[PDB]
């Protein structure tokens, strides 16, 4: 059963975002990722692992924690990243994703 | 007449799952055996 | 044994050793290779050596 | 290296759909394959998928019983099969490739994802 | 003079444990380590240098904290590592624990 | 390896102590051995210690001039005295080996702590 | 624009302290730089990088911070260096310094 | 490998002043040298200078069309001038050479700062 927080935000364009992501029981540093997905596309992958960027994304992204909580933070806010952040997680090899946070204007 | 000073060890007796004490313990092992591979070479006299 | 005997002994006696950084064994190793190219051009020659490598007398 | 899906298709209470994978580019002997629901509007849920590398399915808890995957590794075929199909399981559906091979030096993981599509679930 | 929090704790067995260790004066970032010890018997030595594991000890025990604060955390919670937890320090040579916190549960 | 503490006793308040420890395994040259004191349900506190690295001795602050340690190193044995023994010293005395050796590389420590013994401070 | 906290403050010497800087819009984590200057003299370079020490500072002083939130510790604190310190930084390569913070006591 | 300023000076407001700064140990081609303001009691800020490296001079926008900087490569030298000067700019003015040089590898900074003048915008 994993949280996502603060539900809708609508930052500016340009300045960093943080969003967070929390599990009621506990889970690895691994078996987590995080997905943005426009909506009705294929949802991309943004980090593995929770500290460890894809191939073929932008150095902007940068996602951190350990224990029940995981925050992403995107330190360049470009107009092309806004979309719905899932926050999936695997506690031994079942998949559960997240409610799902949005990033607006 | 060139001289090299070296310290010997007897052996080393911590332990540990770590990787950086694991390269160290590896290049020690690694420098004794230079030092005991060398000592039973100066036993015969050179042939010139 | 500057390094050996004033730094790395007292550590790996102790049963719980515990290196800082790695910044400490990459810099052991480069000073521990000139050592073991000298024993390893010695263990053919049997003892004579010519001519002379640059490990053994350097420029 | 992309993954094809079928074909959208209405369909009516108490049948049992199917759904199908196609690879060209591996062999699916090390790829694993899953298969993920997103509602019209809310977020997505695990299904099941299988594997590959162990050679084994599993199927969500609260799915369970109601849907059998069959996997031909020849055919290079993943098949989605469901049953006891209701009236709100009209959503998109999309396979997926997500899943990590830990081992001692780091981590493993793919996305292709194919294109989806979607199933609905009308009277007539 | 070192002040544990939060005193005894009751959590329930499989979830992440935090404890804390503060001191009066600053202390260096070694010269510390984390002693658990059940009734009657001879300490164990969990951490020494606030972030160093010991020899012999399971990876679940992690400590981190720099200047006059030291936090000890364990992700997964036996049943076998119910015990009171001191927290040593010493400034120049000389030793002086702590009030010691209690794991119940 | 293992370090073994004296037989326990009763005492009697104004008397003096005397405390053993003996070494089966190392050379006590390198050993830096000290003395924790366990209250009944309270905690621990330094006491004293001989280093031995640097052969030397400290005392608590807050117990100096009652106490003095000799260590005879060929004997391999470090001998603990506790003067003007008052009725609330009533606790368990553990030696322990404890010690950090801080040098430009690492750390270094160690633990044995023996097994302990009581000593009780009654009146007849 | 950038603004300092918490203005000034009177600790006394022997402890640790601690200053920070934050900044309207958000800033590399290099192109920044804290300077601390006694009166009428010509300010020395801390640290540069907001991580990284300068050539001939003691291993007391370290800086760290990502985003547009920067903190600068001292752990030992000598009667040397009591004076006003400056956080530097450089957007693209404008620089703008910050309304400085003064360490008494 | 030290920064000389130029003598303090008494001005009078409407007339333009000069600044200069010589460099003994370097050679100009290579270093940053900019110009900083401290008020009598008050926060320093970034003036303007000369990039070296790139050849290039940087102005502040609120001082902008206010000044002109020009440095003499050959003469080893900078010339920063003030045009409008008005009766509140009574400061001390370091020279200071700050700069960064991100690479692929590292960070490289430096800092010589001269001694520093004073310049006093008096009435008579």
């Amino acid at each position: 059963v994993l949280t996502q927080s603060p539900g809708t935000l609508s930052l500016s364009p340009g300045e960093r975002a943080t969003l967070s992501c929390r599990a009621s029981q506990i889970v690895s540093r691994n078996h987590l990722a995080w997905y943005q997905q426009k909506p009705g596309q294929a949802p991309r992958l943004l980090i593995f692992g929770a500290s460890s960027r894809a191939t073929g994304i932008p150095v902007r992204f940068s996602g951190s924690g350990s224990g029940t909580d995981f925050t992403l933070t995107i330190n360049g806010l470009a107009p092309e990243d806004f979309a719905v952040y899932y926050c999936l997680s695997s506690d031994s090899s079942i998949f559960t994703f997240g409610p799902g946070t949005k990033v607006d204007f | 007449v060139i001289t090299i000073e070296l310290s010997n060890i007897k052996e080393n007796k911590c332990n540990g799952t770590d990787a950086k004490v694991k390269l160290i313990k590896q290049e020690l092992d690694k420098y004794k055996n230079a030092v005991t591979e060398l000592q039973l070479l100066m036993q015969s006299t050179p042939a010139c | 044994k500057n390094y050996i005997d004033k730094q790395l002994l007292p550590i790996v006696n102790k049963q719980s050793c515990s290196i800082s950084n790695i910044e400490t064994v990459i810099e052991f190793q480069q000073k521990n290779n000139r050592l073991l190219e000298i024993t390893r051009e010695f263990s053919v020659n049997a003892g004579v050596t010519t001519p002379v490598s640059t490990y053994m007398l350097t420029n | 290296v992309q993954l094809v899906q079928s074909g959208a298709e209405v369909k009516k209470p108490g049948a049992t759909v199917k759904v199908s994978c196609k690879i060209s580019g591996h062999t699916l002997i090390k790829l694993s394959i899953h298969w993920v629901r997103q509602a019209p509007g809310k977020g997505l849920e695990w299904m099941g998928g299988y594997e590959g590398e162990v050679d084994e399915i599993f199927y969500a808890q609260k799915f369970q019983h109601r849907l059998t995957v069959i996997a031909d590794t020849a055919t290079d075929t993943v098949y989605m099969e469901l049953g006891r199909l209701t009236s709100d399981d009209t959503a998109v559906y999309f396979c997926g490739t997500l899943g990590v091979t830990v081992t001692e030096a780091g981590l493993g993981i793919d996305d292709y994802w194919g294109q989806g599509t979607l199933v609905t679930v009308s009277s007539a």
